[PDB]
């Protein structure tokens, strides 16, 4: 069970500064070579900063004086010291361990930075639920609109958890610098009404959670 | 800086298909310093082959990579549900190292219709003075498909945000958001909202609507 765990992630505004740490375990860490990648919200992957064993640093002409990658072997932890920031660094960084070829055989869950000077914005939740003369037939797809919010992330969930099955959550889009995201659930006629519909969302960026209950609409 | 180009850009893959995807280097890679990596979807990125042939830890015999120069391949031996992924390929010989764009590979099923449901505005976002509608288009295959909005019979194409899921992992179907958003005061000057999918699953558009005043 090697593992890599990278936090310290977050908004942050277009020259600021932050730092991101990355805890490893199970591995001689002092042994290899430590990097740190990204993926943008296009799912580019990119280079951002590599350190040999002795504390050697490299970095591409992108980020080269901007930010800076250290290691402590002795808590074995890799940090990334980022400075200037701009909206191009906006991405998911991955703390990876690099090998004599140049491989990177473990990788972290990641940690999220975004670059904005848009305000943290908890979101708005619509109940969504069929028209007063819409006809039943059998199954019922209800959702929630979760709109007017920034950063990501936000999660959604249905009836504490307890509602898994028959859910799409679609990825947020964001607009005038806020994002909107829906969710649909589906579950059969009699089941509703009848038993409590819920959509539970978190917004941790504002301390944010809220319920909305689906209640059948009526003229 | 090396370039590594993909191809395919997407594929899709019939269940126990024999899928190969190459990477191809603007400058010649010492084969010791080209992998490939498979993200799944939700997930990090993890080693699958480095130096262009070997397998990492915990990667299916099916797997196989191959190459030299600047050609290299990344083979699957039979497409299974649990391949569908996007794969990257990275070089190492060079300073900046560098990724591939990625070579996304879905899986193949049987057609099926969308399921489409449209709903209207919530009392508490009319309050607040916006109003959006919003339609699902739920679980099909394959995965192209167009939205077209109307208000009152006329198209809308302005205010209109999309909104697509991963393919599913547990029926390998698709599903889309749209959602058309104006303000109270415009949507309280129309009656008939509409959504309609076009799909290759049928010979005319569904279509969903609901009349502001419906009772």
């Amino acid at each position: 069970e090697v593992k890599l765990v990278e936090s310290g992630g977050g908004l942050v505004k277009p020259g600021g500064s932050l730092k991101l740490s990355c805890a490893a375990s199970g591995f001689t860490f002092n042994n290899y070579v430590m990097v740190w990648l990204r993926q943008t919200p296009e799912k580019r992957l990119e280079w951002v900063a590599s350190i040999s064993r002795g504390g050697s640093t490299y970095y591409p002409d992108s980020v080269k004086g901007r930010f800076t990658i250290s290691r402590d072997n002795a808590r074995n932890i890799l940090y990334l010291q980022m400075s200037s920031l701009r909206s191009e660094d906006t991405a998911m960084y991955y703390c990876v361990r690099g090998t004599t070829i140049v491989a990177g055989d473990v990788w972290g869950a990641g940690t999220t930075v975004t670059v904005s000077s848009a305000k943290t914005t908890p979101p708005s939740v619509y109940p969504l639920a069929p028209g007063s003369a819409a006809q039943t037939n059998s199954m019922v797809t209800l959702g929630c609109l979760v709109k007017g919010y920034f950063p990501e992330p936000v999660t959604v969930t249905w009836n504490s958890g307890s509602l898994s099955s028959g859910v799409h959550t679609f990825p947020a889009v964001l607009q005038s610098d806020l994002y909107t995201l829906s969710s649909s659930v589906t579950v059969p006629s009699s089941t509703w009404p009848s038993e409590t519909v819920t959509c539970n969302v978190a917004h941790p960026a504002s301390s944010t959670k809220v319920d909305k209950k689906i209640v059948p609409r009526d003229c | 800086d090396i370039v590594l180009t993909q191809s395919p850009t997407t594929m899709a893959a019939s269940p126990g298909e024999k899928i190969t995807i190459t990477c191809s280097a603007s400058s010649s890679i010492s084969s010791n310093y080209l992998h490939w990596y498979q993200q799944k979807p939700g997930f990090s990125p993890k080693l699958l082959i480095y130096r262009t042939s070997n397998l990492a830890s915990g990667v299916p015999a099916r797997f196989s990579g191959s190459g030299s120069g600047t050609s290299y391949s990344l083979t699957i031996g039979t497409m299974e549900a649990e391949d569908v992924a996007t794969y990257y390929c990275q070089q190492g010989s060079s300073i900046p190292l560098t990724f591939g764009a990625g070579t996304k590979l879905e899986l193949k099923r049987a057609d099926a219709a969308p399921t489409v449901s449209i709903f209207p505005p919530s009392s508490e976002q009319l309050t607040s003075g916006g109003a959006s509608v919003v339609c699902f288009l739920n679980n099909f295959y394959p995965k192209d498909i167009n939205v077209k909005w109307k208000i009152d019979g006329s198209e809308r194409q302005n205010g209109v945000l999309n909104s697509w899921t991963d393919q599913d992992s547990k029926d390998s179907t698709y599903s889309m958001s749209s959602t058309l958003t104006l303000t109270k005061d415009e949507y309280e000057r129309h009656n008939s909202y509409t959504c309609e999918a076009t799909h290759k699953t049928s010979t005319s558009p569904i279509v969903k609507s609901f009349n502001r005043n419906e009772c």
